[PDB]
């Protein structure tokens, strides 16, 4: 509570200034996702240290990405569409070839040690039984083990999948910079001088058959009830390397539709492009 | 000294170790040592731990395994306090033992070790292709030619570049890095040009003018803000470096142009690039604030984007439109040439314009860091003004400026116990004089004394005046900080007056330490306490002058005749605790125990006697003058009969009361009472209350009656004022050259842009004006300025309104103060007594001068720095003849003031006095122009010459100030003279050389012999009140004691023709 | 280049900090009240000091670690000028405290830390004015231009001017300004210590003539230079005092302090930047001044010492460890050795002796060594 | 916590400080030198956590707290 | 308001009662289990109250 009051007196959100300094609101408001395209950012993820609120900041460090920023090189070589001047994708974990220890897993190890200290302090403050407390610690170290056991499958296998999916043709936007503190998606719109503009990214409330809601709980099956071909060592599944064509063709098809789809509108609006006009008076300054 | 002198070197390459040093680079054997291996610091205000490794480890990527170490758990372990050095060292050491970089040691002496790639590989735990290359072929890290060290990993891996994450310098923070450094395989200048060109086709990238290991590297930023902070820090680095290069000092710059070059960035970074390349004068002057560097930098660009200068504007614009080009001065460029000469294959940024810098003459004053500026405003300046707009000053919060009533008096403790004497002068008391003085005393009693004097006496209380000092002695004694002092010493008495508990020495010159857990309450004191103590000290100094111990003799007694709680009796009783057998008792009509309660005169049955008495009787009841007179008479009578050394108070010390007291003592059978008037420094500075000192002596006292005594003049000259007292205003509107302001002080704030104008206007009134901003962020500048009557009397002589506005604008914005702490101004500032006497004499002479008709000019000989300017009316011309006066021909011509600037000759024939002129000789006759003392016969001689010289004149008026001899008789017997002295029979006021004094009788006799009209006048109480009310001055205690006896013995001869 | 490279502040810094470090540990104890060691102590720490008795500073209160006194480049110099005036009022003095009821002015001012240090050094002396007075002055110092405004009254028993216009200006204006500054400095005090930024014979003699022009006083004068000045500065402090006698021989001609400035003139050549050499050629005589610095395989070390004898008079060497075969070598180049060795083409050396050193006979040092490009000499 | 004895100065200071860090009044800083800040209404709004109509007015328009003429500060 | 003052007051009230019931619990040497159970019920009342 005390650290909380010190944190939230600063503000629930902040805005990066044109000069680059953060400017916290000084207000305690609930976040809405309408704010996601706004100038504001959630303040938990500012990574700006604050006196007397060090515990909150240190806990907030645990949300830091462990990935890397791969440039989408094959997509450039293929001349695929890319909204950015320098296309890039944040790939969540590095391949960990040949190492006895897995860095993605060791990070989760330190994270869990921190949570152990935190849940320990909360446990002793609430005078709860030693039994349940050690049971919490036991479940934590179990999560640690499960995490190593699948960490191999994520870092050395899912990562190559992310690395190729980054180069697919229709994956045109940059997804994330790896900096929660400052990232906001580039916000293009289709402006017209004689109309109202359409943002490409909008909170328009179309749900795309539920694709927009995010069940974070999905992590539990991942850590705890799924097999992976690498995780399975010792049976050997042999990795699948899917034919490009099946997605490539799909991309083409889409790109081919939405290409010509706008043509008649484009042609007429080309014709009438010079046709808007302003009323003007012409005063005569001299005789005849 | 135009050409730069510098030794550029790849410092980063020098940091990389030989392969053989890599094994021991951790120094596994020994603990890391502070200031050599590491640099820990805890900022308690920020509560932020900061560790920073030295040597090669200053560049060190950490594996998550390395971040799992307890060392990094430490800052969380100690949220509010410094990590104890033992834990810091042990964890830092065990973690150092934890690290082992891959290497292949070799015997070649040309070899180095690629520290960056090795620590990086280790940090990624050798998973990256570089980490693979290193884990399989560690020898690849070793290198001769620095560039090849990377070419070797570029060829072997087949990649065009490697993206190395940057390191945070403070190993504790785990925050995501702002950017990262890509490293390119571009051995040739051509390959570099191509990479730079392609880099200008992509978002958020920048690079240095030159690169380490001669290998091209580019920074890629995660956001615009990260790019801005980076460019800013680099601009500061380049500006500091160039600031050093331009001083002609040799520099070990690692690179000639430290600042970054955008290849692609937003508007704002292009602005930073532009003002960065400009090297604006404003940086050197510290006009910018570095607390929020980039912000100021952006603002600076905003000025340059629309700069008043054409050259600087077009230059900034041109730099903004070609951000990719690296603008640099010719003097940098020659250094780049020397670098390319020493290393023919050095790479440096190819797109580069060479501009000649634009000079600017405006030397701004500035100083970030605490301290208000105390300006001394000039009366005039190069700037002219015409109908300046009124300048409103803002309301100030008490968070910034508080306005206490009276300045507390800092002083030495001994100074509190001083007193001055005034011996009787008249040998007889004629009956007609008795009727005159009685009529005077009755008329003066029936109508109350001056209301202004009452206001000052009731505002400047001595108790508050002493309070900060008396408490301070208590605060030190409470902490045990006090130690050594003599038994009878005044410091000891001050200690007894500061604490309620009994004190005791453990030995000579050493007070006993406080018992544990004991914190005794401060002694309770009323307003008359310190005064009563000082009167006791006075009696101790009167029984024998040479004494240092102030303890009462054993088997002796004292009485404090006026009493209530009378704390002084308790303090005195405790001060003398170590002396055997001593009565000490108060005895008021309102007295509470210990003091006996009793009326005076004493009841005929009761027996009261003592070796000393200190009466302080004062009837609160309003009463007839005859009853007040009979009561005070009976009180002095019983006080004198009861003791050999009475120290009676006299509430209304008219000549009549005191002389009636002397006559009454004359009437007592068989004893002859020597007497002297007295005034201690612990009295309220403005009180006219005086203590007569009665003692018996075997001889009859020649000259026992008083006439025109100083202490008496302090009271008798005061009379009911025609006007209401001048209450000190706080002014908030600075009108341009208005002359309407009542005494008080300007106080408020303005936007810092308007500040130079404000100082430009208040020069008309205030002589000097403290100013300050509260913080670097808040633009308002606070300003306080007491109104000087002398500055008004100077500035308003003519309608011209010149000022040094052009200079004051050199202050904005950093050049006029910074102070976070709240400041405390007083409505009544302290001034030394001599200064007060000066202002009093000025009020006397000025009031005297305004009365005279038809005088063309005031000639103030020996006028120094126009000190007498307050006296002269704004209409008539002023003249100075002090050799020491500085000449200001513009100020003189503009303000109607001639200055002779020559030593005035006192010979009568050489002298030429104009008719219709007022000749001031205020304290000039007593000194030679060179400052050596002139012997008194020469002073009476020169006064005689000024007298004879003006005999021919039709209308002329001299004012010759001098020092009367009687004061040396009185100061020899007094104690309260911290300023005035008596070195071998001569007065020694202030820092001035000792100077012999004239006798008034011989002077007046000589003037009667000359036959010129003369009138020996001295400033009185109303002049004092006018001085203090006008200048905003509180008198102060030593001043209150010494001012009566000092003022009376600086007669002002008034020659008139 | 030398004046701007060899700053006095850095030259003194290790020493002034050391007094702070000892005082912080409480290791310092005994020193006299007026002593110079005491003044150095006041210049080393921001906190007010106080003796508990004769020759004994008070122990620090528990938990208290006061910040070091902040000093600019001219600080120690201003202190040393104050000491100079103290030694000029009477030479025999050991106490440097100002007399009670006396005053000093540091006429050039900004933050002027020296005013604060001096004010704290004299804390135990009763009644003493101590104030700076620059055009850029911040409080405590009054901000004011010189010559003083005709209204304001300024006087002291001592003055230490350090006025120096940053602005580039005409010689006539620099001359008139420095003249007026010496004039007001002399008129205001019995013991002025004015700075002279450009001490040509003409400037100083014009100052003497100007003091001659003032009515009724005869000014004895002397040029001066404190040890706290930057070693290469030609800036000189004239010392003005009045004496009853006329001063025989008052003008300067071919004075030393003046020669330090006047003989200096713009050089035909660029300044000689000190190189670090890394190739030891055999008897070559091409080397610019600087120093050889590097390492060789220990087998080749006797050869290296054999060759650098041609240039360097002497050469420190050491291996870093018993395991690492490279021997580091540092050797400043002596012009005298070049002037000797190169008189003839013969190239004899004690190589046969130097080979008796390999491998253990030429140094061991784990600790990092620190060489300077500009070594001290008496 | 300390029924019978003085709160030790360290605890008093540390709690008073952390609580001072806890407070943040709404305001709109401005360059006018005539301006003041309506301390009463701001601390009140904050104390009610901006639920009262004054607290609403302040949470939406902090600038209303700034004032030149003292009376108008409330008239507003 | 994100926080409800009427509820936060009940929060401080409950913290006080926690200290009180804690002192009474340790004075009567009752089991740690029941004691923490009292605290648990208290924080539950806290939640319901919000
Ligand atoms: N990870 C890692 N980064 C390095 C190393 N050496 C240099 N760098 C980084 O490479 C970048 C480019 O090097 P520099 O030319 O020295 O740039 P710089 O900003 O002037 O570096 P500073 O000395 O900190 O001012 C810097 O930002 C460093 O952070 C290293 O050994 N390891
Ligand atoms: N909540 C709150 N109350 C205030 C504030 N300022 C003044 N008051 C209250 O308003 C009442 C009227 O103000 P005043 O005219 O100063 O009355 P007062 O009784 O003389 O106040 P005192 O200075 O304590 O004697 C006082 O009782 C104060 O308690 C404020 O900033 N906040
Ligand atoms: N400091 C500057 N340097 C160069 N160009 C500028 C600068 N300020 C504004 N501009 C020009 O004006 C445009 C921006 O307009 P404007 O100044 O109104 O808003 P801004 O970008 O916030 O800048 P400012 O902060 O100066 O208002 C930019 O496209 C730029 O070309
Ligand atoms: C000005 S007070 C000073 C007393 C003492 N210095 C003190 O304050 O502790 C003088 C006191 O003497 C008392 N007093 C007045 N006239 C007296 C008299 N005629 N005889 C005895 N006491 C008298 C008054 O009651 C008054 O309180
Ligand atoms: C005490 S100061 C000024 C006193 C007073 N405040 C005033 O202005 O008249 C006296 C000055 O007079 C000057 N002076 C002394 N003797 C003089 C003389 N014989 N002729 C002209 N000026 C003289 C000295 O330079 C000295 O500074
Ligand atoms: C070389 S600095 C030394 C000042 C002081 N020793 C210090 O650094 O704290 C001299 C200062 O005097 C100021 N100054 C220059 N000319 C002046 C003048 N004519 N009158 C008053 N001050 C001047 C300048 O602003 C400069 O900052
Ligand atoms: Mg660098």
């Amino acid at each position: 509570p005390v650290e909380y009051g010190i944190f939230v007196q600063r503000g629930a959100t902040y805005t990066i200034n044109a000069a680059g300094e953060f400017e916290f609101s000084g207000r305690n408001e609930k976040w809405d996702q309408a704010l996601y395209l706004s100038e504001h950012f959630p303040a938990l993820f500012s990574d700006v240290p604050l006196a007397g609120a060090n515990t909150i900041i240190a806990i907030m460090r645990l949300f830091t990405p462990q990935g890397f920023l791969r440039t989408d090189d094959l997509a450039i070589a293929a001349n695929f569409p890319r909204a950015s001047r320098n296309p890039q994708t944040y790939i969540p974990y590095t391949n960990q070839r040949g190492t006895v220890t897995n860095e993605f897993a060791s990070r989760f190890r330190t994270i869990v040690a921190t949570l152990a200290n935190v849940v320990n302090e909360r446990a002793v403050q609430d005078d709860m039984q030693k039994a349940t407390r050690s049971c919490t610690k036991q479940w934590l170290r179990h999560l640690e083990t499960q995490f190593d056991n699948i960490a191999v499958a994520h870092t050395d296998h899912l990562s190559v999948v992310y690395a190729t999916m980054s180069n697919f043709m229709l994956n045109f936007t940059n997804n994330f910079s790896g900096n929660h503190a400052t990232f906001k998606p580039d916000q293009y719109v289709i402006t017209s001088p004689e109309g109202s503009y359409k943002p490409i990214i909008e909170r328009q409330g179309e749900t795309v058959d539920g694709l927009t809601i995010i069940d974070t709980s999905i992590v539990w099956p991942i850590l705890c009830q799924c097999t992976y071909p690498l995780v399975r060592q010792s049976i050997m599944e042999e990795i699948v390397y899917p034919d490009p064509s099946t997605t490539l063709s799909q991309s083409l098809s889409v790109a081919q539709v939405l290409s010509k789809l706008t043509l008649p509108d484009a042609f007429i609006n080309m014709i009438l492009s010079g046709g808007d006009s302003v009323v003007m008076r012409t005063y005569q300054t001299e005789a005849d | 000294m135009w050409h730069y002198t510098s030794i550029n070197n790849d410092t980063r390459v020098a940091l990389d170790p030989k392969p053989n040093q890599i094994r021991t680079i951790t120094k596994p054997n020994t603990v890391p040592q502070l200031g050599t291996d590491y640099l820990y610091t805890f900022n308690s205000q920020r509560r932020s731990h900061t560790l920073r490794l030295l040597g090669p480890f200053q560049y060190f990527n950490f594996s998550e395994t390395d971040r799992g170490h307890p060392l990094f758990r430490l800052p969380l372990k100690y949220p509010s306090k410094a990590i104890p050095a033992d834990e810091l060292i042990d964890n830092l050491h065990s973690w150092m033992r934890s690290v082992h970089l891959l290497h292949v040691r070799s015997e070649d002496n040309t070899l180095r070790y690629n520290w960056m790639l090795g620590v990086y590989a280790r940090s990624t735990n050798y998973t990256t292709p570089v980490g693979q290359l290193v884990v399989n072929a560690p020898a690849i890290l070793n290198y001769s030619n620095p560039q090849d060290a990377f070419n070797s990993v570029f060829v072997a891996l087949g990649i065009d570049y490697i993206d190395i994450p940057i390191t945070n310098s403070n190993i504790f923070d785990d925050s995501s890095t702002p950017y990262n450094v890509r490293i390119w395989h571009a051995p040739t200048m051509t390959e570099v040009n191509h990479i730079l060109a392609l880099m200008r086709k992509s978002t958020l990238v920048s690079t240095h003018s030159s690169w380490h290991w001669n290998v091209l590297h580019t920074f890629h930023y995660r956001s615009e803000s990260d790019m801005i902070d980076h460019f800013a820090a680099k601009i500061l680095e380049d500006w500091r470096q160039k600031e050093k290069l331009d001083k002609g000092a040799l520099v070990e710059a690692d690179r000639v142009i430290q600042r970054l070059i955008p290849l692609s960035s937003s508007t704002y970074v292009q602005r930073l690039a532009a003002i960065g390349a400009l090297y604006p004068n404003e940086f050197t002057e510290n006009v910018l604030d570095l607390s929020r560097l980039s912000t100021a930098l952006l603002q600076l660009s905003d000025t340059y984007y629309q700069h008043a200068n054409d050259q600087l504007r077009r230059l900034y614009r041109r730099m903004y439109n070609d951000s990719r080009t690296l603008y640099m001065t010719q003097r940098h460029q020659e250094l780049l040439l020397a670098q390319i000469t020493a290393d023919p294959n050095i790479l440096l940024y190819p797109y580069t314009y060479i501009f000649t810098t634009i000079p600017t003459s405006m030397n701004y004053i500035s100083n970030t860091g605490q301290g208000r500026i105390k300006h001394s405003l000039t009366v005039t300046g190069a700037t002219e003004h015409d109908t300046v707009a009124d300048i409103v000053l803002g309301q100030t919060g008490e968070d910034v400026i508080t306005i206490s009533m009276v300045e507390p008096m800092s002083i030495a403790v001994e100074d509190m116990y001083g007193y001055v004497l005034d011996t009787p002068t008249r040998d007889i008391w004629p009956a007609d004089e008795q009727i005159e003085q009685k009529g005077d005393a009755v008329a003066l009693y029936d109508t109350k004394t001056s209301r202004a004097l009452g206001m000052f006496n009731n505002t400047v209380r001595i108790d508050d005046l002493l309070s900060p000092l008396l408490s301070l002695v208590y605060r030190t004694y409470i902490k045990g900080d006090t130690m050594t002092m003599t038994q009878g010493s005044l410091d000891h008495l001050t200690l007894c007056a500061a604490v309620d508990s009994d004190i005791t020495f453990v030995g000579n010159r050493m007070i006993a330490p406080l018992p544990e857990g004991y914190i005794p309450k401060p002694m309770h004191r009323n307003n008359s306490t310190m005064k009563m103590l000082s009167l006791y000290v006075a009696l101790k100094k009167l029984e024998n002058f040479a004494t240092n111990s102030y303890l009462m003799a054993p088997d002796t007694s004292i009485i404090l005749l006026g009493a209530e709680r009378e704390p002084a009796v308790n303090i005195l009783r405790r001060f003398n605790r170590n002396v055997s057998n001593v009565r000490i008792i108060g005895m008021g009509d309102r007295a509470v125990e210990p003091n006996i309660r009793v009326r005076v005169p004493f009841p005929i049955d009761k027996n009261i006697s003592a070796d000393f008495i200190i009466c302080d009787i004062n009837s609160y009841e309003d009463q007839s003058f005859e009853s007040m007179f009979s009561e005070t008479i009976s009180v002095v009578t019983t006080c004198a009969s009861a003791a050999t050394r009475a120290l009676v108070k006299i509430n209304h010390p008219s000549e009549y009361m005191i002389n009636s007291v002397i006559e009454r003592l004359s009437q007592l059978g068989g004893v002859f009472y020597h007497t002297a008037l007295l005034k201690t420094a612990s009295q309220n500075p403005y009180s006219y209350e005086t203590y007569i000192y009665i003692t018996p002596i075997a001889a009859a006292v020649r000259f026992p009656f008083y006439s025109n005594s100083a202490m008496i003049n302090r009271y008798m000259t005061a009379v009911a004022d025609d006007e209401m007292p001048i209450i000190p205003s706080i002014h908030t509107v600075i009108k341009g050259h208005s002359n309407t302001y009542s005494p008080g002080l300007f106080c408020g704030c303005v936007d810092v842009q308007s500040a130079p104008l404000a100082l430009s206007q208040l020069k008309s009134y205030c002589s000097e004006a403290t100013t300050w901003r509260v913080d670097s962020d808040d633009n308002l500048v606070n300003i306080i300025a007491r109104i000087d009557p002398a500055r008004i009397a100077l500035e308003f002589r003519t309608r011209s309104n010149t000022s040094a506005y052009h200079e004051y604008q050199r202050y904005v914005p950093n050049g006029l103060g910074f102070k976070v702490r709240k400041t405390r101004e007083f409505r009544y500032m302290h001034r030394e007594v001599t200064f007060i006497h000066k202002l009093m004499m000025y009020a006397l002479i000025r009031e005297q001068i305004s009365l005279t008709e038809n005088m063309t000019q005031v000639v103030s000989i020996g006028g120094r720095n126009l000190a007498d300017i307050s006296v002269v009316p704004l209409n008539m011309k002023y003249v100075v003849i002090d050799p020491a006066t500085r000449i200001e021909t513009l100020t003189q011509e503009k303000k109607n003031i001639e200055v002779q600037s020559r030593p005035f000759q006192f010979d009568a024939a050489n002298m030429d006095l104009e008719n219709n002129s007022i000749y001031l000789f205020i304290a000039v006759i007593m000194n030679e122009p060179n400052g050596a003392a002139t012997p008194a016969r020469m002073q009476m001689d020169k006064i005689r010459n000024v007298a004879t010289a003006m005999l021919t004149r039709t209308n002329c008026v001299a004012y010759i100030s001098f020092y009367e001899a009687g004061i040396i008789t009185r100061l020899d017997q007094s104690t309260a003279h911290k300023t005035i002295r008596v070195e071998e029979g001569r007065l020694k006021v202030a820092n001035y050389v000792p100077v012999d004094t004239l006798v008034e009788a011989d002077v007046t006799l000589m003037l009667r012999d000359i036959g010129i009209t003369h009138e020996i006048i001295r400033p009185s109480t109303p002049e004092l009140i006018d001085a203090c009310s006008n200048y905003g001055i509180r008198l102060g205690s030593t001043g209150g004691a010494v001012l009566d006896v000092f003022n009376h013995y600086s007669p002002v001869i008034k020659l008139v023709r």
